[PDB]
């Protein structure tokens, strides 16, 4: 309903609780070349030598993950200098927050 | 486990998160925003809810005169929170889709 | 230096200090609390100080006060 | 093959998944911290405060945000002309119930009386549009007569 | 398409997109931001114009003393947007590149 | 013989699909209900005709 | 080989479209229902709407 004289004004207020969830970290996890490519064996390692160098490239990739995981969760809380504690007593005014 | 995967554990345990999350709680409860900037002060709640109030376009005179009144919002919002989690599970989804 | 065996137990490896990221050897476990320097993990993590050696004990979630 | 696929797969879930860890970092040092002016950032509507909480592999928010409820119409008038000179609201809305002016603030039902404490005045009411005709009470005047 | 090659249309179609955009404007023009927090009030015009002037640090009296000179510019502008792209063809590049 | 890689590849595709479709559905419904213009007109000198 | 590359291809471009659609809806969200203060974000200059 809008006209150019018309102004529309609240007359109460609820307050309400709204949740949303983030995700933080990964699980950090490790691969080993040889115990899984080869079968533990000479036979397999020599073979995979003439490769050259992939798994000096894959083992980097994945400590530089679980490092860059490691910073992730470090840094989204440890945002305050010191701890701090509560009082043992509750006074907030009528507020109950022992959830 | 068994082939070549292994699993690392985080360097922060699950105690220690919680113990950040309660001081960072203890912070906001009774220090303010203060604290956030440089040292912690202390000051009341009723005080700080004032303060909020006033940030938004209204004045002290809304808190006050209705302080109690609205404690049971409040408390009654969180009523309902625990609800909200008690039977439902689709609400955490992208953590189960991780 | 000192060496981290990951995930398994010193029973049979060949000052130990078992923990639970695995179990190490070439550092003694004192009970104090400091800043983190090299991260092992678990909350576990060592350093090097006073002669001199190498140290591991649980992390410190920096000074505590009340308000 | 496969192990080059499986680490690459894995390198863009982690970048991925740090956008949302600079996210949470970020609201995490506005919404808790302080109060931010920002809408539809911490929480749905006017912001009041939150809480951390923790979950495994992640993080979970508490927004207590202050929303308005039932709302009642009036009719307004963007100034009031008194001796000629125009008289424009300090900080709030000129309302009327149709029979007596008030001034009120813009985000709670509050009616006050016109005074020369909360107007100042620009001009004369020739150029202005939606002028109205009304009175504004002088609060020095009584106790000037009060001798 | 012939290969094996396929397209999925999308879920909106675009006069429902063209809904949602007229909806917008709609609500910013009639209502101001009220619909942005809670449910949609109602309000002129003129003294939001008044308002989001006294948003940046400029007094009312700005506004209203000089409204109409205020409307002219405002068509006037939008009267040039139209010669912005009815013949220039380098401003669409990025859809493009997409 | 080459075992399990188009279920990855189809996986991919599908995934990206859906994010696309929740971007587009993000960026503009983010009003509860729909709202629409009175048939006049008197926006104080203002012209929104086109 | 080629299905794979143009499958790695598509994931990093949508990938990056992710971030853009993300800063439409929060563009979205602020200039367009209130004023933002934030400069040079909603125009060039200060902001009306
Ligand atoms: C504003 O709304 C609240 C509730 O939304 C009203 O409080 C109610 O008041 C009635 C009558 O006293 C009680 O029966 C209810 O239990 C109250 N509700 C709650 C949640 O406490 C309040 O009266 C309203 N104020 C105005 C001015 O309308
Ligand atoms: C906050 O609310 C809870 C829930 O009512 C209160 O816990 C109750 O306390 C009473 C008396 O102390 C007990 O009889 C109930 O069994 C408790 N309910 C439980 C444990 O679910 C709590 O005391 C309130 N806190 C404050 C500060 O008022
Ligand atoms: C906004 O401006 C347009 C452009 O002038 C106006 O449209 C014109 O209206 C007049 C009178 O109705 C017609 O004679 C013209 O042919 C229209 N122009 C075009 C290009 O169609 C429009 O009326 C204006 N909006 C108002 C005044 O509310
Ligand atoms: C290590 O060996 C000891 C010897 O008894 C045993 O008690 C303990 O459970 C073992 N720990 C692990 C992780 O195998
Ligand atoms: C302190 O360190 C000594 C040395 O290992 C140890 O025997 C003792 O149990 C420790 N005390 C506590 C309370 O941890
Ligand atoms: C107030 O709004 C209602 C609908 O919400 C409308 O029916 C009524 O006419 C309005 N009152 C005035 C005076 O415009
Ligand atoms: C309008 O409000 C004034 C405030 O006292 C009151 O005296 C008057 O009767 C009201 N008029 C109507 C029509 O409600
Ligand atoms: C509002 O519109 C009506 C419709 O004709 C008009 O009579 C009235 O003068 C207008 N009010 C103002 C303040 O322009
Ligand atoms: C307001 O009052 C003045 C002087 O009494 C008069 O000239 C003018 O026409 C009036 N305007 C209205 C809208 O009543």
């Amino acid at each position: 309903a809008y006209s150019n004289n018309s102004i529309a004004i609240p007359t109460n207020f609820t307050i309400s609780v709204t949740t949303e969830i983030l995700p933080v970290s990964m699980t950090k996890t490790s691969v080993d070349c040889t115990m899984y490519i080869c079968g533990d064996s000479t036979e397999c390692s020599n073979l995979l030598l003439q490769y050259g160098s992939f798994c000096t490239q894959l083992n980097r990739a994945l400590t530089g993950i679980a490092v860059e995981q490691d910073k992730n969760t470090q840094e989204v809380f440890a945002q305050v200098k010191q701890i701090y504690k509560t009082p043992p007593i509750k006074d907030f005014g009528g507020f109950n927050f022992s959830q | 486990k068994f082939n070549g995967l292994t699993v690392l554990p985080p360097l922060l345990t699950d105690e220690m998160i919680a113990q950040y999350t309660s001081a960072l709680l203890a912070g906001t409860i009774t220090s303010g925003w203060t604290f956030g900037a440089g040292a912690a002060l202390q000051i009341p709640f009723a005080m700080q809810m004032a303060y909020r109030f006033n940030g938004i376009g209204v004045t002290q005179n809304v808190l006050y005169e209705n302080q109690k009144l609205i404690a049971n919002q409040f408390n009654s919002a969180i009523g309902k929170i625990q609800d909200s989690l008690s039977s439902t599970a689709s609400a955490l989804g992208k953590l189960q889709n991780v | 230096v000192a060496v981290l065996y990951q995930g398994v137990n010193c029973t049979e490896v060949p000052n130990v200090f078992q923990t639970r990221a695995g179990c190490l050897i070439g550092a003694e476990h004192v009970n104090n609390s400091y800043e983190c320097d090299i991260p092992i993990g678990a909350g576990i993590c060592a350093s090097y100080q006073t002669s001199q050696s190498i140290i591991a004990y649980t992390m410190s979630l920096g000074a505590e006060n009340s308000v | 093959q496969s192990l080059q696929t499986y680490v690459t797969q894995q390198l863009i879930r982690a970048a991925e998944i740090r956008a949302s860890a600079n996210l949470a970092a970020t609201k995490m040092s506005e919404c808790v911290l302080g109060q931010s002016k920002r809408v539809d950032f911490c929480g749905k509507g006017y912001h009041l405060m939150s809480f951390p909480q923790s979950a495994p592999h992640g993080v979970v928010f508490l927004h207590v945000t202050y929303v308005p409820a039932q709302e009642k119409n009036f009719t307004t008038a963007p100034a009031i002309c008194h001796d000629g000179k125009a008289h424009f609201p300090r900080e709030g809305v000129f309302v009327s119930n149709g029979t007596h002016w008030f001034v009120t603030q813009r985000n709670f039902y509050e009616p006050q009386i016109i005074t020369t404490d909360n107007t100042f005045v620009s001009g004369n009411c020739d150029v202005v549009i939606g002028i109205v005709n009304n009175t504004v009470y002088d609060p020095l005047q009584p106790e000037l007569d009060s001798f």
